């Protein structure tokens, strides 16, 4: 009945799948841009590619670890980085 | 001298699009300035050309019929600098602006 | 204040016109 | 707390390449709105006169403006002078 | 009590492969009558309008404007195909109520349909599109793809 | 114009004491450099103490640690311990196998 007609739109978006983005009429081309940044933050195109075709458990491995030294290793690149900027400000 | 001076400043096109061979792919058009010099080139050109078509055998003459019509409003040149213009207007956005 | 304001008040004006540039793309 | 993140002694500490901001030149901004006037309120139009005026100023002499074209970053001279010392490498 | 078929909206989907690309434009239909059916329960009539019937009205690829074998999987067949179906939306009177794009895969296609759709060839049909999503289909495990190619 | 980007003017708090460098475009660069998450702890249960696998059944609250597709979010991102992103990650997951994450 109207009971099953007037409650259809949150139940419509309520089983969303966070994919989707409200195109804003004004700039369409910023919607898009904002959909690019879901897949991105979501690392749907970089999984798709990994899915085409099969690896080896170990290179698997492999590549995880290699992967986490290289992420790791520049976050200790920056941390020296930036105290050479605040030492050469002091003066050092 | 005035009178030239003020049909130079008005027949020369401010910018005009030049194509750049920038990568492999399709050059860009991309609007570029001009300076005084080179706006001046690109006026005396299209007078010289509107001159050249007039009657007289003297190249003064021709000039100087050519030079006071521009003076008095009257020229085909002015055609040219609206379409340079309009391609420039159209090829805004492949500005790099650094 | 009047000497960091007036440094400020350049930059401001310098940014709010590249962007207006550079957002009309 | 927030996990620090230290690198092992290293050959050198550099960045392959600097950022540099490299100011917009004036001349084409100038030029950049000038388009963008005509666009609007059409070639020509009266709206647009001191854009014009100031295009032409920008540009008399040279077509890009006569600007300080060079900027280069020294971050890899400090990083080499200062590296040794607050690597934090035990002594010898 | 009368079949009442009317279109709520339209999907617009893209399947932008590495080889091709597919564009569907479909007509989400429903049947206005639904509710005024005998026998209906609460749940039934939820679950009817949670996933409303869809029908194919365009179905394109790059194929069918000439494009031929390696040309099919380019930017510049898959810019064409976008604009042909812009094109086929507007000559069937299919342009009155929203629409919604649904875009699959990330070939080279997908970048050629945005700027065919943000730009000139897409003036009238980016001004009824509401919702723009994506509907990549990944594997949590599932069957094991072909081994790597050694080239 | 008499309009300026809020990006690029900074509003000082009242009851606040100020240099005359917080009116530079350096005080605004230097407050994004060092913008940081730090409020979190304050208002993030899972840095409080609590036992994140008691909250299993309380998809709300779990919501809050993945990302727009439900992919749980690295340990670099929510900053908590090893032990309560290890009993994070098996909340979620046992939520999602109950049906209501
Ligand atoms: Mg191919
Ligand atoms: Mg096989």
């Amino acid at each position: 009945a109207e009971i099953a007609r007037s409650s259809v739109e949150n139940a419509q978006m309520r089983f969303n799948s966070g994919k989707s983005i409200i195109v804003n009429k004004n700039n369409p081309a910023e919607s898009f841009k904002r959909l690019n940044r879901i897949m991105f933050e979501n690392n749907i195109p970089g999984d798709k590619r990994s899915q085409r075709f099969y690896m080896k458990p170990g290179k698997v491995a492999e590549l995880k670890r290699s992967q986490r030294h290289r992420k790791e290793f520049m976050m200790g690149f920056k941390r020296l980085i930036e105290i050479v900027k605040d030492a050469k400000r002091k003066g050092y | 001298i005035q009178a030239l001076e003020k049909s130079l400043d008005e027949l020369a096109p401010l910018m005009m699009t030049k194509t750049f061979n920038t990568g492999v792919a399709k050059a860009s058009v991309i609007p570029v300035p001009l300076n005084k010099r080179q706006r001046n080139r690109i006026a005396w050109n299209w007078i010289v050309q509107s001159a050249n078509q007039r009657v007289s055998s003297d190249f003064a003459v021709r000039l100087g019929e050519e030079l006071t019509a521009i003076a008095k409003g009257t020229s085909s040149a002015f055609e040219k600098r609206d379409q340079i213009h309009k391609t420039a207007i159209a090829h805004r956005a492949y500005i790099q602006l650094k | 204040e009047q000497e960091v304001l007036d440094v400020w008040e350049k930059k401001v004006v310098e940014e709010t016109e590249l962007m207006a540039a550079r957002t009309s793309n | 707390k927030p996990p620090v993140y230290r690198l092992p002694p290293l050959p050198r500490l550099k960045v392959k390449k600097p950022i540099i901001r490299q100011e917009a030149n004036k001349c084409l901004v100038l030029m950049s709105n000038l388009l963008q006037c005509w666009s609007s309120y059409g070639h020509m139009s009266p709206k647009c006169a001191g854009l014009v005026t100031e295009l032409k100023s920008c540009t008399s002499e040279s077509a890009l403006g006569k600007r300080n074209n060079v900027q280069k970053s020294n971050i890899n001279y400090h990083a080499a002078r200062l590296y040794d010392r607050i690597n934090g490498k035990p002594h010898d | 009590y009368k079949p009442k078929e009317e279109v709520v909206k339209y999907i617009l989907h893209g399947k932008f492969t590495k080889n091709n690309t597919h564009l569907t434009f479909s007509s989400v239909v429903e049947d206005k009558n639904f509710h005024k059916n005998k026998g209906l329960t609460y749940n039934d009539t939820m679950l009817y309008y949670l996933n409303l019937p869809q029908k194919v009205k365009i179905s394109l690829s790059t194929g069918c404007l000439g494009f031929r074998k390696a040309a099919r999987g380019e930017y510049e067949a898959a810019f064409q195909t976008s604009g042909r179906m812009f094109e086929l939306i507007k000559e069937k009177n299919m342009l009155n109520k929203d629409i919604e794009v649904v875009m699959d895969d990330f070939g080279k296609g997908r970048a050629a349909f945005i700027s065919a759709l943000v730009g000139k060839e897409g003036a009238s049909v980016v001004k009824k599109v509401v919702k723009i999503s994506d509907a990549t289909k990944l594997k949590f495990g599932g069957v094991r793809s072909p081994k790597m190619r050694r080239l | 114009t008499k309009k300026i980007d809020q990006s690029l003017s900074k509003k000082l708090p009242k009851g606040t004491i100020y240099d005359p460098f917080d009116f530079s475009m350096g005080r605004i660069h230097l407050d994004r450099k060092y913008q940081a998450n730090k409020n979190s702890n304050r208002n993030d249960i899972m840095k409080s103490g609590a036992n994140p696998l008691e909250f299993y059944a309380r998809p709300r609250i779990l919501s809050r640690y993945v990302t727009s597709t439900g992919r749980i979010q690295h340990r670099d991102i929510t900053g908590l311990s090893a032990k309560n992103q290890r009993r994070l990650s098996k909340a979620i997951r046992r939520c999602q196998a109950i049906g209501l994450m």
